[PDB]
């Protein structure tokens, strides 16, 4: 699973 | 430069009207075609150039996981290393050609703190997403995204509110980083954590859609955290 | 042909592959490569030929219909109109490409009614999408989608059972072509109608998964009617 | 808006 970074 | 006999203000109308078409490999390339007339970008303009190779490294950061896993599970004939091989390739070529826009040469002529942020922080981006796929020169390709995001940490702490959406969404990437490339999980947490405490303490300081933009970053911030710990 | 190289089985399993990293323009020029090796296609080769140059089609007829939508408000610079073109040049390209396929050799070489009809099919919905573009020679291409969609009815009325899948999306995509291309849209109903009704009673003699397939289908039929009547 | 058809 990939964590939250900025954009899309 | 494909791109070179179209008019700067073209290619920006190109790109836009790309991504109303989720042609995001266009728009990339309409982008580049407009940062090689060597003119800086505008605010709107990073921002699409950012958003074109974000979706296209996007697009084959998935593909190589989803083909890195096969791989792995096969593990435990030649063509899925060689196909994964392939999808890294373009990958790491995606990565190369905004390294060398940053380098050729939006990054020497950035002295605004919210241009020179920005590019640093791409280039913080897309050396971890060659870290991602590296395994031998991966410990200076993760030295190199380690400088340029703290090169743009520096700056943003000197130059930029803690709510300006930029410093956010750099200090959300390099926890990333941290946590993800740099296996240094609590370094991570205590950067989100920093971030997220000191932009709260600034939004009282914001208009109602300033407000509303830092705080969707911060979502992002306190998503990362709850998984975290 | 750049795959002329890769061994026909390395090819199909590539597509596979492709087709599980989402990565659909690879996985149709491997299934391009491996109908280049001359050999005719199983089942479901066939299949993941289509599916591939579906997905890679289906993306610019999304594109193009966004820039054509687009062009029309402006109408009521060049740059639309010529970004536009370059879309529709590039669709026109792929479904040269699949014509071709179809043309040097596959449906020459068919001689099972159940590839034979995949083929014709495939041959008038590669037509339909040139149609879809298309303003001058519109009328013989319209012409050429037509001629291929009876053929193949003609042979899957007399080959096929009225439950055959490939005989429900045959006469899905060509009660389609009626209504959107033909503007013959009572066409269109009535065989949307006689196809489902003939399928619906054909269904007791179907295994449990047969009926799930071939229910799959007829429930777009009726998704169609609904919107139709 | 589109009309279904078989397939992706
Ligand atoms: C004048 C101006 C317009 C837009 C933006 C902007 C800011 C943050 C994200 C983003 C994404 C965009 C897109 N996906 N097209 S534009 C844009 N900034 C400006 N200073
Ligand atoms: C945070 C943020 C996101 C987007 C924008 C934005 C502004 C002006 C135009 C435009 C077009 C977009 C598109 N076509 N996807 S996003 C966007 N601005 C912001 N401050
Ligand atoms: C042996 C065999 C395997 C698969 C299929 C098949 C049938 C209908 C649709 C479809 C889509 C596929 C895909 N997206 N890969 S395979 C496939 N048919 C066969 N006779
Ligand atoms: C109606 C139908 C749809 C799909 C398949 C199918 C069969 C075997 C393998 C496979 C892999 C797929 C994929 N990787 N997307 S679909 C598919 N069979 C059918 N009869
Ligand atoms: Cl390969
Ligand atoms: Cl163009
Ligand atoms: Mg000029
Ligand atoms: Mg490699
Ligand atoms: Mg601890
Ligand atoms: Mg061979
Ligand atoms: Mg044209
Ligand atoms: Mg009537």
């Amino acid at each position: 699973l990939m964590f939250k970074t900025e954009g899309p | 430069g494909a791109m070179g006999s179209m008019e700067r203000a073209s290619l920006i109308q190109k790109a836009k009207l790309a991504e109303q078409a989720e042609r995001y490999e266009d728009m990339a390339a309409f982008m580049k075609g407009a940062v090689e007339k060597g003119e800086e970008l505008s605010c709107e303009e990073r921002n699409l150039l950012s958003v074109a190779y974000k979706n296209v490294v996007g697009g084959q950061r998935a593909a190589w996981r989803v083909l890195s896993s096969i791989e792995q599970k096969s593990n435990e004939g030649p063509e899925v290393r060689e196909y994964r091989e392939k999808v890294e390739t373009e990958l790491q070529g995606v990565c190369d050609t905004v390294l060398g826009l940053l380098d050729s040469h939006l990054i020497k002529e950035a002295g605004d703190a919210e241009s020179r942020v920005f590019y640093l922080k791409m280039k913080g981006d897309y050396y971890r997403y060659l870290a991602e796929v590296a395994t031998g020169d991966k410990k200076r390709i993760i030295d190199s995204a380690r400088s340029a995001y703290q090169e743009a940490m520096d700056i943003s702490k000197k130059e930029m509110p803690p709510t300006n959406p930029i410093r956010l969404g750099l200090a959300l990437n390099f926890s990333v980083f941290h946590y993800e490339i740099a296996n240094s999980p609590e370094e991570a947490i205590s950067l989100a954590k920093t971030t997220f405490d000191e932009a709260m303490a600034d939004l009282h300081t914001l208009s109602e859609d300033s407000y509303k933009d830092s705080t969707l970053i911060m979502q992002l911030l306190r998503d990362n955290l709850t998984l975290w710990t």
